[PDB]
This record gives C-alpha cells, structure tokens and sequence, in this order.
RNA sequence: CCGACUUACCAACCCGAUGCAAACUGCGAAUACCGGAGAAUGUUAUCACGGGAGACACACGGCGGGUGCUAACGUCCGUC
RNA sequence: UCCUCCUAAAGAGUAACGGAGGAGCACGAAGGUUGGCUAAUCCUGGUCGGACAUCAGGAGGUUAGUGCAAUGGCAUAAGCCAGCUUGACUGCGAGCGUGACGGCGCGAGCAGGUGCGAAAGCAGGUCAUAGUGAUCCGGUGGUUCUGAAUGGAAGGGCCAUC
RNA sequence: UGCCUGGCGGCCGUAGCGCGGUGGUCCCACCUGACCCCAUGCCGAACUCAGAAGUGAAACGCCGUAGCGCCGAUGGUAGUGUGGGGUCUCCCCAUGCGAGAGUAGGGAACUGCCAGGCAU
RNA sequence: GGCUCU
RNA sequence: GGUGAGGUGUCCGAGUGGCUGAAGGAGCACGCCUGGAAAGUGUGUAUACGGCAACGUAUCGGGGGUUCGUAUCCCCCCCUCACCGCCA
C-alpha cells in the first residue's frame, strides 16, 4: 500500500491541481489489473496450460482463472468450452503491491527497455500493455523454467478520458517513453 | 433485363390485382410517363421501353424507372397435362396499376420528352399517359 | 433407437419395478434411483435390471 | 481470498546494486539481490545517449584536413 | 444497475405472491438503515411500518444497519402487527439474500409471533 | 408420361383458438384458450397448463384484459 | 519499406426520398363467429332417446381463391 | 404415417400429382428445486497471436440463444452458471377440449409418501407442438382371484412388462 | 399544510431517449475497512459483515429544453356487408360500416398508501 | 541368367 | 422429355465432415551410368493472389448455401453413364 499511500497523499493533490476538478472523487483512480496469458497452444496438452497457471501464480499471489473459448473457430482448431488461457485479476492492496514490483523491478528488467507507449489507452483511459517474457519478474528461476511464455497487461482505471489515465500514471512514473 | 438477384421464394401465387396504385405523382425528375390502364409488364418490355428513350434523348438527361418486376411466373411446357406440379418460371413481370408512375425524365425538353416517352409507349401493352412534376 | 430399455426393481424385496431406458454406450454404470414403491407405501432405492 | 489455494505472499527485502532496499510481497521466500532498479536504470540518461547518429561531414573533416 | 438488477431478482416472487393474494412483508435494506412495512394484497396501501429511521427505535440503538437494529425492527413490526391482528404473512426479500440483517429480522419477526 | 413432386405434405389441424370469449360463464377447470406459446398470459384464478394452455381454476366470467409495461393480454376470472 | 498522388471503376455502412410481398407486420376494418339481455314473430321451428332409411358419381351461376394461359361448359376448395 | 408455415376467405375446420421444409430421436441430466447471471455483432488497445482464440473498455440492446425443422413464445427469463437432489412419484380426479368411433389431450384439487427452499411455495419429465403401431397369439415377474370328484397342481384371470 | 426524500403500487411511452442545469440537514448513493457471518470456477469486483472520514464526481432524483420518440383529430381516400348494374381478368349506383398513412395540433406524464426530514 | 538402337 | 448415379492437381486412381490445399504410382524436371540416346537407378515433385517469404486466401465441373469446419452435406446450371421414353 506505499504506492496507494502515494496516491493518497500526492496524486490526489497533483491532478485536482492540474485538472481544477471540483469534487475529489472526480479524480481518477486505478481499479483493477488483469493479467492475461492467451495460451493457445496447450491444444496439445494440458501441461503447458498447467504451467502457465503456475507462473503466473507466482508473478501474483493468486490462483489464476483458466479461461475457455466463448466460441469455436476451425482457423484455431478449437470447440466452444477449450481452456484456452488464463488470467487473474488483481485489485487493492495485491494490486498495488504488484504494480510497485512491476514499475520498480520488472521494467527495468527487461531486455533493451526504452520506454513504453503513450498510444496504448483505448480512447478511455484504460491502459493496456503486454510483455514479451516473464524472466523479467524475478519471482521466476531461469533454469526452472519450462517455455518462454508471454502475458499482457491491462490497468483498468475509473479515468474517462485518455490523458487522465495519462496523468494518472505519469504521476506514478510510469515509463512512457 | 431486370430480376431480382436472390429471392426467398422460387414461385409464387396468380393473385389479382386489383386496386389503384401509389408511386401515382411525379417524385424525382420533371416528366414521367404514368400508367392509365392495368396489367402486368415485364423486363423486356421494361428494357425496350428504356433503349427507345434512351436513344431518343441521344444519352442526354437522366431517366428513373420507378417499377421493378419481382413476380415470377410460371408456364408449363407444351403437351404437358394439367398435374404433375406447378410450371416452371419463364419470365418476370411488375404489377401495374392506373396511377403507377412508369418512368421519369429530365434534363430535357417537355417536347423531346413527349417524343421519347410515345416511343416507349409503343411497346408497352397499357395505355399510358404524359405527366408533369406537380409542385404539392 | 439405440437407447436401450431396461427395469428398476425395488430393493424393497417387492418384485415391483419400474421401466425406463437408459444409453449403455455411454452409461455403463448403473442406475440408482430412490424411488417410490406403493406396496409397502415408501420411497426405497430402486436399482437397474434387465428388462428381460 | 480464499485461504489455500493461493501461494504463500510474504514481505521479504530486495536490494540492489545501486544500494536500493524495497521490502515488497513476494512468493520467493527467500531475500532478493537485483541488479537494476528503476532509481539505477539508464532511462533518464544513458537511453538519451545511446541515440549517437553521428556526422558524416564531421567524419570527412575529421579524418584529414585539407 | 445495482437498483435494477435488485428489483430483476426480486420481481418474481412479487408476482407470485401478487396472485397468491399474500398479504406481505418488505423488507429493503442499506449500508445505515433497514426498512420493513406490511402490505396489503393489493400492493397499493400498507398496514404497518417500522425503520431505524424512526427516532423510538433508532435511539436505542448504536449504528442503525447492524444486525441488532434489524432484530429490534422485525420486533417491532411483529408487535404492530399483531396489535392490528396481523399475524400470516409471505416475507419479500426484495432482491436481497436471506442472510444478515435479513434473516435476523425475519428471525425476530418469527420469534415475535409472525407466521412465515 | 412425365414428372414428380417434393411438396405434397402438411399436418393435421390442431383446432387450437378461443374456445370461451368474454362475458362467458365457466365452470372450475373449463379450458378457455390452447396455444403454442403464451399469446396470452393468466390473469387472476387462471392457470397455465404445460402446453400453455389456458384454464380456469374457478368458477365465473371471463376478462380479456391488457396490463404491465409489454402491453400483455392476460385472461382473468372475474368472481360471480 | 514507407508510399506518390489522380481517377471516375466501384462501393460497405449511415442518412434522405421511392416502390413490392401467399409463406413480411411497429397498423387494421367490413362481415362472420362465441356469449349475455330484451321485445315482436314463427303450426317447437330446438334438443335427447328409440324404429326405418336413402345417400357418400354432383352440375352450373355469383363472390373469395389455388392450379392452368385471371384458357376451357377445365380442375380443386370455401360460401350462397 | 406424423410435425410446421402458406393456400385457408381476421373463431374452428377446409381440397389438388398445390408451394416450401422436417420426423421415425435424444437426455439419469439436456429432469426437479433454490440461489445467481444476461446475449449477437462491431470499435479501440494489447506478448507469441494472425480476418477470427484469450484479456480490458465502449457502442449496441437480443439483430443471440432454445438438443433437432418451422411457427408461436420466452427478461419474472422457458436462455446461461452452481448447490442439493430424483415429482422422469403411486392411487384418483371436479371440469373441459378434440375426434364418426377407437381413441388423443389439458387439468386444479384429494389421499399417501418425497425432494429443494428460511418460508410463501414449486415439482405427477424436458418452452410447446413430430419422435409412432390396434387386436390376437406368446413370453417374464407378482397376485390363491379361479382351480372340472376332494386336496394341490397345470392352465386361465387380474396388475406390471416384453 | 407546504417542500424534499425513501419504499410499495396503479397506469404502461402525452409516461421514453437526448441536451443543459441542479441537489446533500435527513434520505440515498459512492465511499472506509474486513480477523470474523458469508463470498470469489482468481480476485471483499460482486455478495456479505463491521462502520461513517470524505464527496455529491458517478449513479439517482428534480427543474428546464421540442433534436427525436410518442399521441393525434377533422375531411377525404382505400376497402367492404346487403341490394342492383356495366364495356364484367375489373368497376359503378343506392344504403350502412369505415381504415391505414398523412396533416393541423398535442406533448418534457398523472395518481394512491406509508414513513422520515426541514419548514410551518 | 537376358540386357535395344546410333 | 423423365428417373437414378456421377463430375478429384498433368494422367490413373483412391478419397462419406476435423492431419485430404492431398495417398500412391505413372508421367514431367534434375542428377548418375552411356561414346550419345533408351531402359536400370537416385532426387524432387501444384496454380494463382497476397503480403515480405511469418507465411496466409481461393480452387474436387462451375455457382450459390447448412455448419465452428466441406475435396466429402444441400441446392441450382451444365456434362456425362445407365434405364424408361409404351398400349392404341
Ligand atoms: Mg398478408
Ligand atoms: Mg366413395
Ligand atoms: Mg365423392
Ligand atoms: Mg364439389
Ligand atoms: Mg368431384
Ligand atoms: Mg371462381
Ligand atoms: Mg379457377
Ligand atoms: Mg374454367
Ligand atoms: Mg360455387
Ligand atoms: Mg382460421
Ligand atoms: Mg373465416
Ligand atoms: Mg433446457
Ligand atoms: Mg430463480
Ligand atoms: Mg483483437
Ligand atoms: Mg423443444
Ligand atoms: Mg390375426
Ligand atoms: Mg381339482
Ligand atoms: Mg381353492
Ligand atoms: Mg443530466
Ligand atoms: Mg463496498
Ligand atoms: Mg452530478
Ligand atoms: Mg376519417
Ligand atoms: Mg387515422
Ligand atoms: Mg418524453
Ligand atoms: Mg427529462
Ligand atoms: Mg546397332
Ligand atoms: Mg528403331
Ligand atoms: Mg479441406
Ligand atoms: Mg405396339
Ligand atoms: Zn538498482
């Protein structure tokens, strides 16, 4: 809770500066971030979905969600009903505490990072990102490793507009670029 | 020769047609060639009604055609007996009723409008009549 | 028609029984219902035999 | 949360080469030694030097003189 | 939303109560307060009502939406009705769960004397 | 000698409709409406079969009415 | 790789205007039908039970239609 | 042979070697109940990932869904999830519908015993309408009802069923 | 009695959308926290519980507004029952019924029970 | 073992 | 004229929904032996369009459709094979 304590304390402060809002709740804030690995090729076997599920458990502290196909498609080989991916939604305090690991330990872990985009905030202020490989998190052991994966990231914030998101992260440091 | 492309039903029922029309005032262009009599016409009467105007106007102006044939109708073959199922489509008709307005015209003259629409007239079965776009 | 027809005897000891059909491709296992046996007046399990 | 299913989350310490301390919530158990933090990354400077295009009329006048 | 989607939950068992012709008690429920009233089969006038918004219950109380207040609520309503000779009626949840507050006035309610 | 057919099928009529109008006395159980779906909905002291059958539980004079926000048609037993 | 631009070769959606439908309907009659009340009229004309049948090859004409060519003293239905 | 729509003329019904389509099953959960939920499609952003997997927001508002054809229904959802379960109960059944008849159908309610629900209540198979075959003969289990001098038995009857 | 609000209805778009404005004593809402009751096919998001620091931002309610939606005459037209007629695939006459669409116009709902608050 | 033409 | 069956890469040929944008073989292209050819032998073996070549789209006679999915299911048009196209 130090970057909501930041939050708080300062944010709250900055952006009802640089915004002139007249309530306090007119603010934004963040809500959720939701953690997704489309994995579609556990097809084959169920292991490497089991296993995707398992780093990501240690990335966030939670069981994730194995999601299923809301339809069939032949161009994926797939019926209505395949687990198909996992996510897991983090909100509060586990939230946040993934948020400082992320914008303070994995970022600067990735390999040949010069920033992020400023283009990526789907017209409403919810941002949405997606990494190459989870060795950046240093929850994962390299040699314990299975299959380079890859999972995307989404921070979905209460801001209606695009910039306040922008704001609202820039506040928090976020390396756009 | 117009047809509709697709249709959801391959044949349909005689059906009368009985009625006064409703494409009655001149809505598009200036002239319009309007249907007095009744029946039913189709889309080589259609087509050969349009090529007379159209060469009798030298491609000037522009020509609306308000009516569609969408009927099918069905004929059976010679010496075929009265059974055995509902004939085969041959052709493709539109309804006509007094009032219906045929074909409309601008960008011309009322003269050589005159002229065009007697030379379509000629081959079409009902009697027809020249209009003007009516202000109200 | 391959949905078969089989019996639900009662366990009662009655040799009152129930007829339905059930799917033995897909169903091997047996069917165990608790239904109602008017001889004796109470709900006893009924299990799946053949109709013979 | 529920109470088992999910991986033990415990407050551990990471330091890093820069001298940084964080205590974070992790699922390692054990204490963390990094080696770049976003205090330490080159974002703010060495990214901005690492551009380097270079002058090729520099290159020409530098390489002799006339 | 959150007001429709109780009134959805709740709208099925108001209409069949409406043509069983059940005389029925409301409860409706927020964070600070609890609500219940006594209607007619007709659905259109009421017979008793009690809240922890009224001062003789809500000032014998500590906070007005605990689980306390909503016992004191279902007592008094309970002894409302049966001072007014109502004693059979269908309890509507009115979308909410049977469970808390809920069920601790119903609880009240039953051990007061109300047939449900 | 020639030809065929594909179309010379159709089903029974199952003589569904309104079999008591309005302002017409029942008996307890007289079956008032059989239909498909519910094109009609019940009302007061009528019930709905499995088939969505419409029949009276009570005794009296039947109600075409149209209520709720769908504009409805319900059918009721008025009291006698 | 990025494209460059300018055609008239078209064109989705949307919008406006205009038509068509037995198997379309956000509308909707006249009649017909069911039920109730009320006179007048009518040789109970109504219903139930019982005795005896015959008949189940129809025709044209009007209206509403299918089919056929809105052909047939054609054919198949509804109604008089 | 059966089902759905039109023909069919705004009650029902209504023919043709008239126009168009299907059925001869499936399900021990795809039933019951309690609790909860609400689609299609498109737009933007986003690792592998692409027109189209999964993820987040928005438009939209059922254009989707219904075990299968069509029609009528369906948000209180009859549609979709989970828990508990067997009412896919036995004896009856006022009263109606439909048929020339055989027959077919709907059914509140009563008695017994049961499941879910805190309870009111719901449940006598599935959203409905197709998924079927008379009698005879014969087989199986049960039942003393009968039992050709008497006692049994054979056989028959009745109930269930093939 | 006035105003406001909450709950349950009646009615089912003249009642709905949209646009603009406005409300926080109470109420409502968001909101704080969650070891517990309970809950998440992960997640206190929801459900639930314990509360009351903050805000009316959202939502809701209220007021206004004719961009729509909706309603909607009069007259006429279409059709049609009976009777009659013609040039009889279709129409006409007498008489009775009489639309739909469209036009003028209306129109930013109305109302009941209980409870609470502030005024009176 | 057989194994064409130029 | 009706009925029924059918229509596969260069060719023959199997091919009844999901490893069939294709078995297998032949032929063809390329290589080796040969003075040169053949025949032995060995190796490959769609067309177009699209991107940048990641690799993707289309085509089982052609065209429209069910389906998540069609070379395989259904319709249409053609083409062909077989049978019937009679008694007067
Ligand atoms: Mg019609
Ligand atoms: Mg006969
Ligand atoms: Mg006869
Ligand atoms: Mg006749
Ligand atoms: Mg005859
Ligand atoms: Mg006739
Ligand atoms: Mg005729
Ligand atoms: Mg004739
Ligand atoms: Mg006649
Ligand atoms: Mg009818
Ligand atoms: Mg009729
Ligand atoms: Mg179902
Ligand atoms: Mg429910
Ligand atoms: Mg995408
Ligand atoms: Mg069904
Ligand atoms: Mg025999
Ligand atoms: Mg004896
Ligand atoms: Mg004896
Ligand atoms: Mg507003
Ligand atoms: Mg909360
Ligand atoms: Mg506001
Ligand atoms: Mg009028
Ligand atoms: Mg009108
Ligand atoms: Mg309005
Ligand atoms: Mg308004
Ligand atoms: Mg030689
Ligand atoms: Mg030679
Ligand atoms: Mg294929
Ligand atoms: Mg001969
Ligand atoms: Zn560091």
């Amino acid at each position: 809770a130090k970057l909501h304590d930041y939050y708080k304390d300062e944010v709250v402060k900055k952006l009802m500066t640089e915004f002139n809002y007249n309530s306090v709740m007119q603010v934004p804030r963040v809500e959720k971030i939701t953690l997704n690995m489309g994995v579609g090729e556990a097809i084959a076997d169920k292991k490497l979905l089991d296993n995707a599920a398992a780093d990501l458990a240690a990335i966030s502290g939670q069981k994730p969600l194995i999601t299923k196909a809301r339809k069939s498609v032949a161009g994926f080989k797939i019926r209505q009903g395949y687990p198909i991916g996992c996510k897991v939604t983090l909100r509060g305090e586990r939230m946040w505490e993934f948020f400082e690991r992320l914008i303070t330990i994995a970022v600067p872990r990735i390999r040949d990072f010069r920033g992020l985009s400023a283009k990526s905030f789907d017209g409403r202020g919810n941002y949405s990102m997606g990494v190459r490989e989870q060795i950046i998190f240093p929850e994962i052991d390299y040699d314990k490793v299975d299959r380079v994966r890859g999972l995307d990231i989404t921070i979905t914030t209460t801001a209606k507009s695009d910039e306040e998101g922008r704001a609202l992260l820039a506040a928090f440091d976020f390396p756009f670029r | 020769m117009l047809q509709p492309k697709r249709t959801k039903f391959r044949k349909m029922h005689k059906g009368r047609n009985r009625g006064l029309a409703q494409g009655t005032d001149v809505s598009f262009g200036s002239f319009g060639l309007k249907a007095v009599g009744r029946g039913r016409l189709t889309a080589r009467q259609i087509e050969a009604a349009r090529r007379a105007m159209t060469r009798a106007v030298k491609r000037q102006g522009k020509i609306w055609i308000r009516v569609f044939p969408d009927k099918p109708i069905t004929e059976k073959p010679l010496a075929v007996r009265m059974g055995k199922g509902k004939g085969n489509v041959e052709y493709w008709v539109a309804l006509i009723q007094p009032g219906k307005v045929l074909y409309e015209m601008d960008g011309v003259p009322e003269e050589l409008a005159r002229e065009a629409f007697k030379l379509a007239a000629a081959k079409l079965p009902i009697k027809t009549t020249f209009v003007t776009k009516t202000v109200m | 028609g391959i949905r078969e027809k089989i019996k639900l005897v009662s366990s009662a000891g009655t040799g009152h029984f129930y007829t339905t059909t059930k799917n033995k491709r897909t169903k091997p296992e047996k069917l165990e219902l608790k239904k109602f046996d008017p001889v004796v007046r109470q709900h006893v399990i009924y299990k799946e035999a053949k109709i013979k | 949360m529920k109470k088992d299913i999910h991986p033990k989350y415990e407050e551990i310490t990471a330091s890093c080469s820069c001298g940084n301390v964080m205590k974070i919530r992790s699922t390692v158990g054990h204490d963390l030694n990094l080696d770049v933090c976003s205090k330490c990354h080159p974002f703010f400077t060495g990214k901005q030097r690492d551009v380097a295009t270079g002058g090729r009329v520099d290159r020409f006048n530098k390489r002799f003189n006339i | 939303d959150k007001k429709s989607a109780r009134i959805r939950r709740a709208t099925r068992a108001r209409r069949k109560l409406q043509e069983l012709g059940a005389t029925r008690l409301v409860v409706h429920r927020t964070p600070r307060h609890i609500y219940a009233q006594v209607i007619a089969p007709n659905g259109s006038e009421v017979l008793v009502a009690a809240s922890t918004v009224e001062k003789a219950i809500a000032e014998q109380l500590k906070y007005t939406g605990n689980k306390d207040a909503a016992a004191a609520v279902g007592k008094a309503v309970a002894e409302r009705a049966l001072e007014k000779g109502i004693k059979d009626v269908s309890f509507d949840r009115s979308g909410f769960q049977y469970h808390g507050r809920v069920q601790a006035l119903a609880d009240a309610a039953r051990e007061a004397g109300l047939q449900f | 000698a020639g030809g065929s057919t594909r179309n010379g099928r159709d089903s029974e009529a199952k003589r569904l409709g309104v079999k008591r109008f309005g302002g017409e006395s029942v008996l307890a159980g007289s079956i008032i409406v059989r239909q498909r779906g519910t094109k009609f909905h019940a009302g007061a002291n009528v019930g709905c079969g499995r088939d969505h059958t419409l029949f009276a539980k009570a005794d009296g004079k039947v109600k075409f009415e149209v209520k709720g926000p769908k504009n409805r048609k319900f059918i009721s037993i008025e009291a006698e």
